[PDB]
């Protein structure tokens, strides 16, 4: 369990809902890349990885196909034991120290996501935001649950309230985590 | 350039 | 990534040692394979290598050693059998690439050993309806090699479940006036 | 195992044919190759998983469809003489660098002219009298002359059962100058002298021919070379 | 409310002392329950929960499946680590250190740095390491950068200068930021 560097080559995910799937590689808790299974392309998270590293997207499509085949057999073996919804933990914090004028990024850490089906959206003064919103894939955890991170590139003003709307089956109402400078 | 290695999952018994 | 085979056709006698040369282009972690293709049949994997010990043991009593410095994966057998007479292909692969590059293929012919060789020409009785007359030679050792027909309207054929050990070749012509007597034949012959 | 239908096929320049392939190994990846002398194996199309298709190195003049996890077919819209090759279907668990399991193979010959297709003559040879007196073993050299293409598979049938013991057939089967020249194949059946001397024993040299179908057009005076078996029988003689 | 059946496969590599120690653990998970796994130290497939015995016994019986998984220590773990040295293990991001007074509390904001290895200390005037500082755990930004906020229970005087000493492998000399 104890090691200098922990890596995952990779995190193979498939679920009955959709049916949707995910394939990504991780190193020391950070995502290297994710394979866009529909577009059949490898999307690297760093500019350094895009220039010096490559991955065959065919490996992901074949692995998810094995996962699709394996899931159906284990459902019958478990006697249709469905996944129980978990209460997620939402935390909102800035990337750099907040200073009016300097460009900053708002991070919305959504921990303990199970099953991996979540809607993370941003709200500024009650209005939905889509501009400058980036989202990472489902990052694996040791307890076999997931965590997703959402970003919001903004400029802190004199009066501008921000909220992170998280929609999950583990919650009856969408959880809102407020943030203000 | 050399491609990245990947873990192949073992197929479950269909019988 | 590519693979090269310097030999195209190898002729060897039964029981003798075998060595099929095969060398690969490049690879950080290469996947080297060996396939056998019998006439009228598909390709069957003999042995493989990707990790572990350099010397890998495969099916049908075959073995191969992986030379990284020489970038080769030569297939070897201490004693060859008559059943091994087939086309041999060596494939190459990489860990981070879902692709396989097959070689041109090396043809192998194994001449069966005859303990009691009795080479003799036999005058065969052809059918009434057929215009052609037939003659054949049976039981000749690996030292004797039958050559292609000299005359154009004369045709020769070569060659040849544990009965019998001996093999035969047929030489016939539509002329009907064809005589059995030949390129490099054994001095001791009957009839 | 990998099953491939048909085994042999003769087509005209412009005709359409589908090569059906099936595997019962629960493999995700399925392949379609073509074997040519000197070139080796050249991949046409390959299906990595069900509902996924990708081009090989020679995909021109071919189209594929992955029906399910076990079946994968190779369709030819218009036949060309350049497509004259033996096609092999392969399958691996998930990746191309896994153990590939191949089928029996489908020999294909595309011709511009359908006039140069001839069924062979089953000239069953009667064992020589001098052979029984010397080596004490009878030999039946069933010869085939004047056949095109090499779409011929020989089988020896003795007393209603197909025999393999004593069968000696040529690996590859007259005019060296002619491009559409007919070849000749020889097949020998070596049996004991006591077995041939018995008159109750039956010998049959069966030749399976793969020619034209019933739907194919024929406007020649000579007999149509249809998918019919050519067989000749021979009975045992004491003297 | 909607019914969902989740399946997970995690092919993990554990590296210690570079290439010296390497361990692979392929985890087969149904929903959140890990039923089957393959440990490189074990050498064979083993069942974790009563849902694992049919899978583990079938994968151990197949010679090609066992030979492939045993070889994965070199074909994927050792192979990708060599590729990791050229990019990820060579990646060094210098942190941005700033002090903000929140006026009887000082927060040392160490922003955007890679790798995780960091040592932050609060000093009172000159060579007096304070023992009354509360540091936040290593915060993961997710975009290959980390941040750590070190708070200090401070009492200011007439001639008091508060310095924050930050040590990171990307720097040849530590970062010292003062506050008057
Ligand atoms: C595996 O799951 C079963 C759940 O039901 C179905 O089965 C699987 C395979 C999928 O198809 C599912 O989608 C599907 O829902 C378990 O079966 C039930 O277990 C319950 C345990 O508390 C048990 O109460 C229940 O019985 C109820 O029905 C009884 C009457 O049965 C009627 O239905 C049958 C259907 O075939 C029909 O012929 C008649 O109309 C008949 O009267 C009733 O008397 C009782 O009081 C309950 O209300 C189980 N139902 C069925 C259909 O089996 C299964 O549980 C185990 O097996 C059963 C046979 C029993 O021994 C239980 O005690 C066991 O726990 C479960 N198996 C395991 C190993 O966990
Ligand atoms: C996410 O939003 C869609 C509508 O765009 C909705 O159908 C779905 O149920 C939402 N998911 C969750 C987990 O709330």
């Amino acid at each position: 369990i104890v090691a200098d560097h922990v890596a995952s080559y990779g995190v193979n995910l498939y679920q009955s809902y959709g049916p949707s799937g995910q394939y990504s590689h991780e190193f020391d808790g950070d995502e290297e890349f994710y394979v866009d299974l529909e577009r059949k392309e490898t999307v690297w998270q760093l500019p350094l990885f895009r220039r010096f590293r490559r991955f065959d997207p065919q490996f992901a499509l074949t692995n998810i196909a094995v996962l699709k085949h394996n899931l159906n057999i284990v459902i019958k073996r478990s006697n249709s034991t469905a996944a129980t919804n978990e209460v997620p933990e939402v935390t909102v914090f800035s990337k750099s120290p907040v200073t009016l004028g300097q460009p900053n990024t708002l991070i919305c850490l959504v921990d303990n996501i199970f099953p991996p089906v979540v809607n993370i959206t941003w709200l500024s003064n009650g209005h939905s935001v889509t501009e400058g919103v980036s989202e990472t894939s489902f990052l694996s955890k040791s307890d076999h649950s997931f965590f997703k991170i959402s970003y919001l590139t903004f400029l802190p003003s004199a009066d501008e309230i921000y909220d992170c709307k998280v929609e999950h089956w583990g919650l009856d109402e969408p959880l809102l985590k407020h943030w203000e400078p | 350039p050399s491609g990245e290695g990947s873990f192949q999952p073992s197929q479950e018994n269909p019988q | 990534q590519s693979v090269t085979q310097p030999d195209i056709h190898i002729t060897v006698s039964e029981g003798a040692s075998l060595e099929l040369r095969c060398n690969y282009s490049y690879g950080a972690t290469p996947y080297l394979f060996w396939y056998v293709q019998s006439p009228g049949q598909g390709l069957q994997l003999l042995l493989k290598y990707f990790s572990g010990d350099t010397l890998v043991q495969g099916i049908k009593g075959f073995e191969a050693e992986f030379k990284r410095s020489q970038s080769s994966f030569n297939l070897r057998k201490p004693s060859v059998h008559w059943s091994d007479a087939a086309e041999y292909f060596c494939a190459v692969g990489e860990t981070g690439a879902n692709n396989l590059f097959f070689g041109t293929g090396t043809r192998l012919t194994v001449i069966p050993y005859i303990q009691n060789p009795d080479p003799a020409v036999y005058q065969l009785r052809d059918s009434k309806s057929s215009d052609k007359s037939v003659c054949l030679f049976t039981d000749f050792d690996s030292q004797t090699n039958v050559s292609q027909s000299k005359d154009s309207d004369v045709y020769i054929t070569d060659k040849c479940s544990m009965d019998f050990k001996s093999n035969s070749a047929v030489a016939w012509s539509n002329k009907s006036d064809f005589a059995c007597a030949n390129n490099s034949i054994i001095p001791e012959d009957t009839f | 195992g990998v099953t491939q239908t048909p085994k042999f096929q003769v087509l005209k320049t412009g005709q359409s044919m589908t090569l059906q392939c099936a595997q019962d190994m629960n493999h995700n990846s399925m392949y379609w190759y073509r074997q040519d002398p000197g070139m080796g194996l050249r991949l046409i199309y390959y299906s990595a998983s069900e509902g996924t298709t990708d081009k090989g190195e020679v995909p021109n003049g071919y189209n594929v469809s992955r029906l399910n996890k076990r079946e994968f077919s190779l369709r030819l819209e218009s036949a060309a003489p350049s497509q004259t090759s033996v096609y092999f279907c392969a399958s691996s668990e998930a990746r191309r660098y896994n153990e590939q399991f191949f089928g029996p193979g489908t020999r294909l010959t595309v011709l511009e002219d359908l006039k140069n297709v001839f069924p062979p003559e089953v000239a069953v040879f009667e064992p020589s009298e001098a052979e029984i007196s010397h080596t004490q073993k009878a030999t039946l050299v069933c010869l085939a002359t004047g056949f095109y293409p090499d779409h011929v598979e020989l089988s020896w049938w003795v007393n209603g059962k197909e025999v393999h013991s004593g069968v000696c057939t040529d690996p590859q089967p007259e005019q060296p100058a002619l491009n559409d020249s007919r070849y000749a194949l020889s097949s020998r059946l070596r049996v004991s002298a006591t077995f041939w001397q018995n008159p109750r024993n039956h010998f049959r040299c069966q030749v399976q021919f793969y020619g034209l179908s019933e739907n194919d057009e024929w406007t020649q005076d000579r007999a149509k070379p249809v998918t019919q078996i050519v067989s000749a029988e021979a009975w045992g003689r004491a003297d | 409310s909607p019914e969902d059946f989740v399946y997970q496969f995690k092919g993990m590599c554990y590296f210690t002392n570079g290439t010296e120690r390497v361990r692979l653990v392929t985890r087969y998970i149904y929903n959140r329950e890990e039923y089957a796994r393959f440990d490189s130290d074990v050498g064979v497939y083993r069942a974790v929960t009563p849902l694992g015995p049919p899978a583990a016994e079938y994968w151990n019986s197949q010679k090609e499946v066992l030979e492939r998984t045993r070889a994965e220590l070199d074909t994927v773990c050792r192979h990708n680590y060599q590729l990791e040295l050229r990019t990820t293990l060579q990646r060094r991001v210098e942190p941005t250190v700033t002090i903000s007074p929140s006026h009887n509390l000082l927060v040392c904001s160490v922003t955007d740095f890679y790798p995780a290895q960091i040592k932050v200390r609060w000093f009172r005037n000159d060579q007096e390491e304070t023992t009354g500082v509360v540091s936040t755990p290593l915060i993961r930004n997710g975009d290959w950068t980390f941040q750590i906020l070190v708070m200090l229970e401070m009492t200011p005087q007439r001639g008091d200068v508060y310095t924050c000493h930050v040590e990171h492998p990307s720097l040849q000399n530590p970062i010292i930021v003062e506050w008057r």
